[PDB]
């Protein structure tokens, strides 16, 4: 059993909604350390972490160590109705459900029910990536929602100082260029050239919650998955990893 | 040389005329002297004295059994005692025929519903075409202005071209500069020099393709309007409409008019017979083809007439090369029969086998079957009936493959198993022939009726053969191969017969028993040719089987097969036979009725896999052939699919040239009659908006683009398609024609469009670059 406090119950909701669009059900692990949670979309080309070290919480007492499996779409239900600057409780006790309270100025507590949930052990892999970029979500989803008009895969593409996404269509084309001077782009770092495609439509999924200011990091390398990474709170951190197109 | 027969009426009396052809002259024959008769089977040959007195009425006199004989015929063998009923005229038999078939005295009539010049020919022994007489011949076509939505006959005749042994020219009422055009005043000048030029040319046969349905009749519509009389017959009479078959055909009193439509379009198969194809698929030469847009245009403004002046003198060139060209067979047919050119030409094999029966039912002295009562002919129809037998092939490639066939099948089985109506289940025979699943018994005691005939006509055919390889007369080792393939088509025409509907020698259970012995000797021969030999059969059909020995020698194969032909044609009955007929480097059989093999010269022969229509792109057709020579030439469906996919990648990555992507169709009829709208038909109204032709006789070129409508609304003119400013759709030309056209023969070897289909990317799973996974 255990009782973990978390401050913004939007920000959290925002979480579970994003590394959600893929997935149904889930296991979360809680022990003495923090939240984890790791899982892979119904096809297997999608690989999804959350660590959230106990840092993060404002409360974080874990009696027993524990392993939650809930259904995604029930839980995003109740935390969509979490304000910015509402605390949200998870309290787990001897049943077999767990307690969640939106607390503030309408202050509410819901029953959520416990499933099972096929815990496919795997762990997160350590790939040699050569481009690592960092963006802002806006333009990332902008290119991803543009490409998906026009082809079912986008490419990347990066090299020292400048990083680009494109896509063919049946007609026509999409494709976009940043430097360090557009801003949309924070940070580049490539060894070599990089090249690789993915899926349109998986990345769509990964980037469909992200706010505009929100900010990722992109790792990849060449016919190799690629890596985003999106931070929370700092500590708190959100993972994908994504299979490639490979031509 | 008897021409024709007809029969013209003078004092209400017949007057059977002969159109002959005695050296250089025609000469017409008249005969005051032969009379209509039937044949009534009296029950009491007594009771012909009250018989012979029934009458009838038709324009008002009333018709009288002229006489009576009691004549001793037989009938289908067995003797039969009939009363020959003469009439003064042939119009009287259906007078009396409704009559004398009543009185309970008759117990039926036979021989009322033949012809009275085709009677004569039978009768006083006379065949057609007998002799070595040269014929004048002389081709026509006629080019107009008609096209499909208007009225028959309005538009002009533009042209009138002809042909013969050593001319061809062209008759038009505009200039044109050319050694063979002969200008002319007007329409009716122009018909007038036509009537002339057959007046000093004066052929016996009058060649036209087509000319039954479209020359003559539209000749005639326009004669009229222009008041004037088509003087065409050697005794200035008109050509005129007679019925033959279930359709109208016509006729020129002195000579025969030849339209090559009905023989050519009944003795080789073709997706569509115009006459381009036609000559095309006859002697290989190509023909060009001029349509009405063309035409149209050059009339109108009278530039550019010269080429439309060509394919006119080409049109009238082609059908007399053509008519030399099937002449020789259908006139030997006609000697072969009794009966005149005309009609033969017309004919269907299964008439004209009856026709051949009738004459030998006289020469004999046996009485002719009638046909069957319209009750009869009609729970006929509803019949079933049997077919070629069909060996669901084996598949795969296979190579050094021979074909074998039975020579003469079901004529040889005929004969030397006395098939047919007189024969079948008679009682007290010494010996009987059964058939092998259907049990009829045949007795082989006395040559049936058929089978009698048939034999004779082989004997006579092989005697042919023999004369011909011999003899050192080029042009009559010429015109004796015309009379043993005449022979040869006739003879195979006995099979259907008998299960023809409307045959007085039917007979079902000949039809069936001819089937159920081919399949016994197929069977035999597969049987004997696997478990002996250590053959594989790899596809059998109708008449012929095709096997090989699995991995075998080339030659071992040749040699064995040949070895087992002989063998097995030593246990063969009567004149069944088998012969090794051809090889095969390689082949495959895909399903019944398609296939696909190549001799050793790397001639590829085919059957239902070769896409024709140009309802097709060159590139479909191309690519199939691609496919079909790889696999044939070299064994390989790899190198073909490799093909393939290299033409569907080209075709998405817009690498393919527009024209090998342009499909061409004409217009049938008005735009505004088309109820399903393909791409040209709307490439034809876009245009018409845009003003021009759209004349119902014209190809529109299309090219169906990447729009987001069906296919129909986003098609432009093969033209009207510039890149860097249109993109095709290449799915289109991917799904809806390469992968068709290729499929028909890579399916059978496993593959599928998944596996053909093009696409930079691909999704990989992510699973290993995990490793707990």
């Amino acid at each position: 059993p255990f009782e973990i406090v978390f401050e913004g119950a939007k920000e959290f909701a925002q979480l579970i909604d994003t590394a959600s669009k893929l997935i149904d059900e889930a296991a979360f692990k809680v022990t003495e350390d923090g939240i984890s949670m790791r899982a892979m979309d119904p096809s297997r080309v999608v690989l999804i972490d959350l660590n959230l070290p106990s840092s993060i919480f404002s409360k974080y007492e874990v009696v027993e160590p524990e392993t939650i499996g809930v259904n995604l779409d029930h839980l995003k239900k109740i935390l969509k109705r979490g304000k910015a600057k509402d605390t949200l409780i998870l309290k787990k006790g001897e049943e077999n459900f767990l307690e969640i309270t939106i607390q503030g100025t309408a202050t509410r507590t819901f029953r959520v029910p416990l499933i099972d949930v096929e815990e496919m052990e795997v762990d997160l892999p350590e790939l040699p990536f050569t481009a690592k970029v960092v963006v802002l979500g806006e333009v990332l989803k902008a290119a991803v929602k543009a490409a998906s008009l026009v082809s079912d895969s986008i490419k990347f593409i990066a090299r020292e100082n400048e990083f680009i996404m494109k896509a063919e269509g049946e007609t026509q084309e999409v494709e976009i260029k940043l430097t360090l001077e557009d801003e949309g782009l924070l940070d580049i770092e490539v060894q070599e050239e990089t090249k690789s495609a993915y899926g349109v439509s998986y990345l769509s999924d990964m980037v469909k919650g992200l706010g505009k200011a929100d900010e990722v990091t992109i790792k990849f390398g060449n016919e190799m998955p690629m890596q985003m990474e999106y931070y929370i709170r700092d500590e708190g951190r959100l993972t994908f990893l994504l299979a490639p197109r490979v031509e | 040389m008897i021409l024709d027969v007809d029969y013209i009426t003078e004092e209400g009396k017949p007057v059977i005329r002969l159109f002959k052809k005695e050296n250089g002259k025609f000469k017409i024959e008249h005969d005051r002297t032969f009379r209509p008769y039937i044949y009534a089977l009296l029950r009491d040959d007594s009771k012909i004295e009250e018989v012979k007195k029934i009458t009838g009425e038709r324009h008002g006199k009333i018709v009288r059994i002229v006489d009576v004989e009691k004549v001793e015929k037989k009938f289908l063998g067995k003797p039969i005692t009939v009363w020959k009923l003469y009439l003064e005229h042939p119009q009287d038999v259906p007078t009396i025929r409704e009559k004398v078939r009543e009185h309970p005295a008759v117990v039926d009539i036979f021989e009322y519903d033949i012809p009275f010049a085709k009677r004569y020919l039978i009768d006083k022994g006379l065949i057609p075409m007998e002799g070595e007489e040269e014929l004048k011949i002389l081709a026509f076509d006629i080019e107009t202005l008609y096209h499909e939505g208007e009225e028959f006959g309005k538009g002009p005749i533009i042209m009138i071209s002809y042909a013969d042994e050593n001319e061809a020219k062209v008759i038009t009422w505009k200039n044109i500069d050319l050694p063979y055009v002969e200008v002319v005043s007007s329409e009716r000048e122009m018909i007038k020099r036509f009537l002339r030029i057959i007046r000093e040319k004066d052929p016996d046969i009058i060649v036209t393709y087509n000319g039954d349905s479209f020359d003559f009749p539209y000749l005639a519509k326009r004669a009229e309007k222009l008041g004037i009389k088509l003087t065409i017959g050697r005794d200035g009479s008109e050509p005129k409409m007679q019925r033959i078959g279930d359709m109208t055909a016509v006729e020129v009193k002195g000579r025969i008019h030849f339209d090559l439509y009905h023989v050519i379009t009944r003795t080789i198969n073709l997706p569509t017979y115009t006459l381009e194809a036609v000559y095309e698929a006859i002697f290989g030469k190509p023909k060009e083809k001029v349509y009405a847009d063309e035409i149209a245009k050059a009339w109108e403004s009278g530039e550019n007439l010269e080429r439309v002046a060509k394919y006119s003198m080409e049109d009238a060139k082609a059908t007399y090369e053509l008519g030399k060209e099937f002449l020789p067979m259908e006139i030997q047919l006609s000697r072969l029969v009794g009966q005149p050119l005309w009609d033969v030409s017309r004919s269907s094999t299964g008439n004209l086998v009856e026709w051949f029966l009738l004459r030998k039912a006289y020469e004999r002295n046996e009485v002719a079957p009638n046909k069957p009562s319209e009750e009869e002919y009609q729970r006929r129809l509803r019949e079933s009936y049997t077919g070629g037998f069909v060996k669901e092939p084996e598949k795969g490639l296979w190579e050094n493959i021979v074909y074998l066939d039975f020579r003469a099948l079901y004529p040889s089985i005929i004969i030397t198993h006395n098939v047919s109506p007189d024969t079948l289940n008679l009682e007290g025979c010494k010996n009987y022939d059964i058939a092998p699943q259907v049990g009829h018994k045949f007795c082989k005691d006395i040559p049936g009726f058929i089978p009698s005939l048939l034999g004779h006509l082989l004997e006579e055919r092989q005697k042919i053969k023999t004369k011909m390889k011999e003899t050192q007369d080029p042009i009559e080792k010429i015109l004796l191969d015309y009379r043993q393939k005449a022979i040869k088509l006739l003879a195979n025409s006995f099979y259907g017969y008998y299960g023809y509907a409307k045959a007085r020698w039917y007979c079902k259970e000949c039809a069936e028993s001819v089937t159920a012995w081919g399949r016994k000797y197929i069977e035999l021969v597969w049987k004997e040719l696997e478990e002996k030999f250590g053959f594989k059969v790899l596809y059998i059909d109708t008449d012929g089987l095709y096997a090989t020995i699995p991995g075998g020698e080339s030659e071992e194969i040749k040699k064995k097969a040949l070895e087992f032909v002989k063998y097995i044609n030593s246990k063969l009955p009567g004149l069944l036979e088998l012969e090794y007929e051809g090889f095969y480097k390689r082949g495959f059989f895909v399903t019944k009725k398609r296939y696909a093999v190549i001799d050793e010269e790397g001639k590829v022969i085919t059957r239902g896999l070769e896409i024709v229509r140009r309802d097709w792109s060159e590139i479909a057709k191309e690519t199939q052939a691609r496919v079909l020579e790889t696999i044939l030439k070299h064994g390989d469906v790899e190198e073909a699919v490799r093909i393939v996919k290299e033409v569907i990648q080209k075709l998405a990555n817009y690498e393919i040239p527009p024209e090998k992507l342009a499909i061409y169709e004409q217009i049938t009829r008005p735009l505004h009659e088309y109820k399903a709208i393909g791409p040209h038909v709307a490439v034809a109204k876009k245009l018409a908006a845009k003003g021009v032709k759209i004349k119902p006789g014209m190809v529109i070129g299309y090219i169906v683009l990447r729009g987001d409508g069906p296919i129909s609304n986003r098609a432009i003119l093969a033209e009207e398609y510039d890149p860097k400013k249109h993109k095709y759709d290449a799915e289109y030309y991917i799904e809806n024609q390469v992968l068709p056209a290729v499929l028909r023969i890579l399916e059978g070897f496993g593959y599928r469009k998944e596996d053909l289909r093009y696409q930079k990317t691909r999704q990989v799973g992510l699973t290993s670059w995990l490793n707990i996974k």
